[PDB]
RNA sequence: CACGGGAAACAGCAGUGAUAAAAAUUAAGCCAUGAACGAAAGUUUGACUAAGUUAUAUUAAUUAGAGUUGGUAAAUCUCG
RNA sequence: ACAGGUUUGGUCCUGGCCUUUCUAUUAAUUCUUAAUAAAAUUACACAUGCAAGUAUCCGCGCCCCGGUGAGAAUGCCCU
């Protein structure tokens, strides 16, 4: 468990190596900020001028646990319960 | 459920607490039981007066004369809240039991200044 | 409604024919029938009492 | 409730009625206020159905609902 | 969920937001498409993709599929006249075929809005009942009114045992 | 406690600050229980009469902390920052009686301005504002209502015909009752 | 034709003097958060973005309708006299039905006194929020709306929240509508807090007030110490258009005041205080000229 | 006359409409006639019509 | 199923035997709603209203007792 | 499920069982007062009382309400 944990958490990538990767500004959308489009990393060096290709539906792997969440499928009543602090 | 006879009305439904009425009107079939099924509720009446001493009826006046428009048939309470709205005239026994308490109101009156000598 | 299996009930029309039946022949004439005893105000076919007003 | 097979009970057997004590006067006053009254909300009642005739044929056979007809078929073709 | 080549098409959310209503003359569509050559492309794509958003929308509307039939892909949707629409699908894309279909035979945004205005004015605000169909039951919960007894026990005066015990006595 | 009156006082007093320094009045209680997962709301109330029961709750540990609608800087702890809720009793330890009566004191305040939350931007509840139509703007009195008269004419008692009267009394005969006269025009108290 | 809220003129001078503040406007908000999303865009892109997030700003700074105030209903539909010793409490029948408009509503009261009259405006209103109950509504009205809660509201700069608590609690044209705004706006001028109010959608509303109570002093002082002489000058315009014939407005029509000068103008002619309008728009011109 | 309130209706109702007549709005009871209790009932079955 | 036949019916309110780990009043009113009948005053209604009973559950205070203390899992000392 | 205990001399894997949460009945031990809600072993047998009448006669009502879950995969939704 610990060692997959110190492994998944160093293999993370931040947003401005995604930003420098693409080369495109990645740009992050707040619900309670509303549409306004804050810039959170921008790709120094040479910013691209084509955009990404659009997929109409992309191709992920899903997990049918998120899923099940989504749409309201998990009724557990361990799942909801209220617990102490952090 | 499927009945034998009996009619579209127009009646008070109570739902409610104990010592604390309240009554929803209702367009109900006659044979069904009071706070039971019913076709469309109307309005709503409070009885007990709330804070500013009074009693809300709320009348869906549309849907109310549409009812009555297919010929359902109004409960006498029911008769006697529309008349006291202005919608219908004033229910007979209103004005006869208004009649009635002003008697009462004399003969207790007259009864007092009996009393008093 | 209709289940494939549902049982074909005969005794109900059988009932039906016969009750219509002894309900046409044993139909009671409306000489005994509005007969009232004038003593008790009792009608002695239908057990009824006439209304007080009425007497 | 009883039931159309129960048979009444023994104490109210020989029982029938009790009319009330009739004051003559506001007896005849009140058969006139119904009298009057029924006939007014008799009329209501008719307004009502009369209502309910137009508004019925109105959002049937009316313009409008022509209208709607013609258009779209148009537009289908 | 993980099975299928697509997994994103089994969701829920995928299937709701596909948009193409039928008019209420369709019936039947016939979808017949090719399993090969490159021009039938878009129209597997469409089978692929869009048949479950549309259907979905559309639950008693039926729908067939048939494979190399005709050396042509194409639709053909049966309407309640008789009437029958053929829809040519040669070197269209995926979305040409669901734009040019909901062109033919679609509901205008404005038929679905009022269509959805009509089922929101079914539920009225003032209504009281069951917490399924109305926002509240007794008008105790109304702010003004007088609280259920059950939270609020009432004055004495207002007790039918009161009243009862004096008019009793 | 001496602050009474002036609760806000201890949460600036130096005790105050030695005691839970910066960290809420809640963050270091611990509450005991039988398994890995708590009972899922707290205990009822931690003090019967004099009997204050075993580990007492971050509130009521400390009798120099008061829960009124006033003091903000107590309140504050027991509502999210970001998130502007109220934390349920599980999350922070305090018991059932001092939870709901922070729920109510928190209430009290932000209707007395004195506690930040969230006032949404409605529009207004009219589209079209206009005093003209005939539920708001006087109408012209029925000419029943100029005359002084009842609005119909059998609102009124109207004295029977005697001939009618007494073909009443020829039908109820026995049955009878006392006949009354006209209403008294306005009744009278005691 | 006498200028009002809603003409294209006031309207669009007042939209100008708001402005945008695409950080005020979008603010993190107290609700119940999600986390965020995010995207990958060009230069373009992100341009476009923004631009649909102004619109949207734009429809979040829409006005608030400001209304004078409406007049008491007092209307008797009958008297029976018959009625009168019967109920101790009054009947309250509201019409509900979902079609009508909640002007057009019917809200009539039976006495005990017997006559049937319509229903005054605040029972009016507290009747529609009873049967059609909007978010934001109390039925009865919220003590924080009394002077000591406002008081302590306005200590803490909270202006804005006060405006949105009375927009959803009362109406427009209502007593309380405007008996809370014009104090609100009284306090903002009493303390110099105008810039609170700044990319609101509440700043039209002092503004007209400001106008229609003849004090521009506070808010030409702001306007310019921010270094904002284009919204200033659009005031003092607006001034001259909502008093049409006055000393500044035919004075300016005279001098052909260009916007600075026509601010000097205003300063001149009818401003309860000319000497820190004057000074201060000293100060602005010579210490911008010579810094740019 | 109608009744108080639904008299107001009718009127405020014209009112929207742009009718400015002033005339009295008046129920009319002609078809209103109803025969007394004492009047007997035909024990005819009905036809369909 | 109900012509017939067993046979003599509370699965209406109260009750009672039997049976089960399983235990509400053989109670008061039609005053309010609803229903029936009446042209109508009105009458009837164990529906129902208001009461009686019971820690079954909430809530409020006047009310202290139960369980547990090797681990999971909060908490122990001396004897037998 | 935010999980935890338990296989073995020991580790890892696989894999059951149990614990921790919530509700209802019953039982045991304890029990001060109110209010509200709810009242539930039994389609076995039932003493007694009451539960349908109104109305100038005709008539109109009289498992409608109320009861129960015995039966039937019975049926939900929709024509
Ligand atoms: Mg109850
Ligand atoms: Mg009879
Ligand atoms: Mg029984
Ligand atoms: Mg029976
Ligand atoms: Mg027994
Ligand atoms: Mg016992
Ligand atoms: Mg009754
Ligand atoms: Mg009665
Ligand atoms: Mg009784
Ligand atoms: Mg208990
Ligand atoms: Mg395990
Ligand atoms: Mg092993
Ligand atoms: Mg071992
Ligand atoms: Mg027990
Ligand atoms: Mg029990
Ligand atoms: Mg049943
Ligand atoms: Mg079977
Ligand atoms: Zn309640
Ligand atoms: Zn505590």
């Amino acid at each position: 468990l610990t060692r997959g944990l110190f492994l998944g958490l160093s293999r993370q990538e931040t947003h401005q190596q995604l930003a420098d990767k693409k080369s495109l500004h990645v740009v992050e959308f707040r619900e309670e900020c509303g549409p306004l489009p804050i810039v959170v990393a921008s790709p120094q060096g040479a910013l691209r001028k084509d955009p990404e290709p659009e997929d109409e539906v992309p191709d992920i792997t899903l997990d049918w646990e998120d899923v099940k969440a989504a749409q309201g499928m998990k009724r557990s009543v361990w799942s909801g319960l209220k617990r102490a602090a952090t | 459920r499927a009945y034998r006879g009996g009619h579209l009305t127009i009646r008070l439904a109570l739902g409610g607490c104990t010592n604390r009425p309240f009554y929803r009107i209702v367009a109900a079939h006659s044979k069904c039981p009071r706070d039971g099924r019913f076709v469309e509720q109307l309005g709503s009446y409070d009885p007990l007066p709330n804070s500013h001493g009074e009693k809300l009826v709320a009348l869906n006046f549309d849907r109310i004369r549409h009812w009555i428009g297919c010929g359902a048939h109004l409960s006498k309470p029911v008769e006697k809240l529309l008349g006291l709205s202005g919608f219908y005239p004033l229910h007979p026994m209103m004005i006869t039991n208004a009649e009635r308490l002003r008697r009462k109101r004399a003969r207790e009156v007259l009864l007092a200044s009996q009393k008093t000598d | 409604m209709a289940r494939k299996k549902v049982r074909p009930r005969l005794i109900a029309e059988l009932a039906r024919r016969v009750r219509a039946l002894r309900e046409q022949r044993e139909r009671p004439r409306d000489s005994q029938r509005y007969a009232l005893d004038y003593e008790t105000m009792m009608r002695p076919h239908s057990g009824n009492r006439l209304p007080m007003r009425a007497w | 409730r009883k039931t159309r097979h129960d048979p009444p009970a023994k104490s109210k057997a020989g029982r029938v009625a009790t009319p009330p004590a009739v004051d003559p006067t506001e007896f005849f006053v009140l058969t006139e206020r119904y009298r009057q009254y029924r006939q007014t909300v008799r009329a209501l009642r008719l307004e009502f159905m009369s209502e309910v005739r137009k508004k019925l044929h109105e959002a049937r056979a009316g313009v409008q609902a022509e209208r709607k007809a013609q258009e779209d078929a148009a537009e289908h073709r | 969920p993980m099975k299928g080549r697509f997994p994103i098409r089994r969701t829920l959310q995928y299937l709701g937001q596909g948009d193409v209503v039928f008019k209420d003359s369709v019936k039947v569509m016939t979808v017949n498409y090719n399993t090969h050559g490159e021009l039938g492309e878009g129209a597997r794509k469409f089978v692929f993709f869009n048949i479950p958003q549309i259907q979905y929308k559309n639950p008693w509307v039926q729908i067939t599929m048939f494979k190399n039939m005709t050396p042509s892909p194409f639709l053909r949707f049966y309407l309640d006249s008789g009437e029958q629409v053929l829809v040519d699908v040669e070197s269209k894309s995926n979305k040409e075929i669901v734009e040019h279909i909901r062109k033919i035979l679609g509901k205008n945004e404005e038929t679905l809005e009022k269509e959805e205005q009509e089922k929101k004015q079914l539920s009225h605000p003032a209504h009281f009942g069951p917490r399924k169909y109305c926002l509240r039951e007794c008008m105790c919960e109304v702010e003004g009114q007088v609280p259920c007894p059950g939270l609020v026990p009432l004055p004495k005066e207002m007790t039918g045992k009161y009243k009862a015990a004096l008019k009793a006595t | 406690s001496p602050y009474k009156d002036e609760p806000w006082k201890y949460l600036d007093s130096e005790e105050y600050q030695n005691r839970y320094g910066s960290r809420p009045v809640w963050a270091d209680y611990r509450r005991n229980h039988k398994g890995g997962i708590p009972p899922q709301r707290t205990r009822k109330m931690c003090i019967r009469g004099n009997k204050v029961a075993g580990n007492p709750c971050p509130i009521c540990r400390d009798q120099k902390l008061h829960v009124d609608f006033r003091n903000v800087k107590l309140l504050e702890q027991f509502v999210c920052a970001h998130t502007g809720i109220i934390f349920h009793a599980p999350y922070t330890g305090v018991c059932m009686k001092q939870h709901k009566k922070l729920t109510q004191a928190i209430q009290k305040a932000r209707d007395h301005g004195l506690l930040r939350y969230h006032i949404p931007q409605v529009e207004p509840r009219d589209l079209d504002f206009s005093t003209t139509h005939g539920a708001v703007s006087s109408t012209p009195p029925a000419p029943t209502l100029v005359s002084g008269d009842p609005w119909y004419p059998w609102y009124s008692w109207k004295q029977p015909p005697e001939r009618e009267l007494s073909r009443l009394r020829r039908l109820y005969q026995g049955r009878l009752r006392e006949e009354s006269g006209p209403p008294p025009e306005l009744m009278p108290e005691v | 034709r006498k200028p009002t809220f809603m003409d294209e003129e006031v309207q669009n001078i007042l939209i100008k003097m708001t402005g945008l503040d695409l950080q005020k406007i979008f603010k993190p908000a107290l609700q119940e958060l999600k986390p965020p999303t995010y995207k990958l865009m060009t230069q373009a892109q992100l341009e476009e973005a923004t631009k649909q997030a102004v619109e949207a700003a734009k429809v979040r700074l829409k006005m608030p309708p400001v209304l004078e105030e409406r007049a008491p209903i007092n209307d008797v539909l009958a008297e029976d006299k018959i009625l009168e010793g019967t109920e101790t409490a009054k009947y309250v029948f509201t019409d509900i039905s979902y079609s009508i408009p909640h002007r057009e509503r019917f809200i009539v009261v039976r006495e005990p006194s017997g006559t049937l009259r319509k229903a005054s405006w605040e029972e009016r209103d507290r009747m529609i929020q009873v049967y059609f109950p909007r978010e934001g509504r109390r039925i009865l009205t919220p003590v924080i709306f009394k002077e000591e809660n406002l008081q302590t509201m306005y200590s803490q700069d909270q202006h804005v929240d006060v405006l949105n608590l009375c927009v959803a609690q009362f109406e427009p044209d209502s007593a309380e509508y405007i008996k809370i705004h014009h104090h609100t706006y009284e306090d903002i001028d009493k303390c110099g807090k105008y810039d609170l109010l700044r990319s609101t959608r509440h700043f039209g509303g002092m503004a007209w007030y400001f106008v229609n109570k003849k004090k521009i002093d506070g808010l030409l002082i702001d306007q310019i110490q921010r270094d904002l002489v284009s919204d200033a000058t659009s005031l003092v315009h607006l001034y001259h258009i909502l008093h049409p014939d006055g000393q500044s407005a035919q004075e300016a029509k005279k001098q052909g005041a260009e916007g600075l000068h026509l601010i000097k103008v205003f300063a001149k002619t009818e401003a309860q205080k000319g000497a820190y309008i004057e000074l201060t728009l000293q100060a602005y011109q010579e210490a911008f000229i010579t810094h740019s | 006359p109608y009744p108080p309130l639904l008299r107001a209706m009718i009127l405020a109702q014209r009112q929207k409409y742009g009718d400015t007549s002033t005339e009295e709005p008046m129920l009319n009871l002609e078809r209103a006639r109803i025969d007394p209790w004492d009047y007997p009932a035909k024990l005819e079955a009905k036809t369909k019509t």
